[PDB]
């Protein structure tokens, strides 16, 4: 399994940013949004909700200041519509999916 | 257009994932599309 840290805001219809820690920790019932393969966006119910353990977290920090914090295996989607470990977009400098919701 | 500049490891974390159907992804603050 990989996985994102405690502090990682997830965007919810009912509540707006929550950290995925409290989303897992309390099992909050929440809508997220997804996008599919042409770009569109969706409203979905979380499914399922995971404590992963502990594991090597890693900090990535984009040049607009943004950051993402998580395993360095966990996969995030590139422009190009590919789902990659962000450890691979890191080191390739691959350009990752920014949505504006 | 806009890269990862810098990575830093913060040791071992007690971490976490949820899943969602159809495509198995979610937005992030800033618009980042995770996995499942």
């Amino acid at each position: 399994h990989h996985c994102l840290s405690y502090e990682t805001e997830i965007l919810t219809v009912e509540y707006g940013l929550l950290p995925i820690g409290k989303i897992v920790e309390k099992r909050i019932e929440c809508t997220v949004y997804s996008v599919d393969n042409n770009g569109n966006i969706y409203t979905q119910p979380v499914a399922q909700w995971h404590d992963r353990g502990e594991q090597e977290v890693f900090e990535y920090c984009l040049e607009d200041g943004s950051l993402i914090r998580a395993t360095k295996d966990h996969k995030f989607m590139t422009v190009d519509g590919q789902m990659l470990p962000i450890d691979e977009i890191f080191e390739r400098e691959l350009d990752l999916m920014r949505v504006d919701n | 257009m806009i890269k990862i500049a810098t990575r830093k490891y913060l040791g071992k974390q007690n971490v976490y994932d949820i899943g969602v159907e159809r495509d198995h992804n979610f937005a992030l603050k800033n618009g980042f599309i995770a996995s499942n």
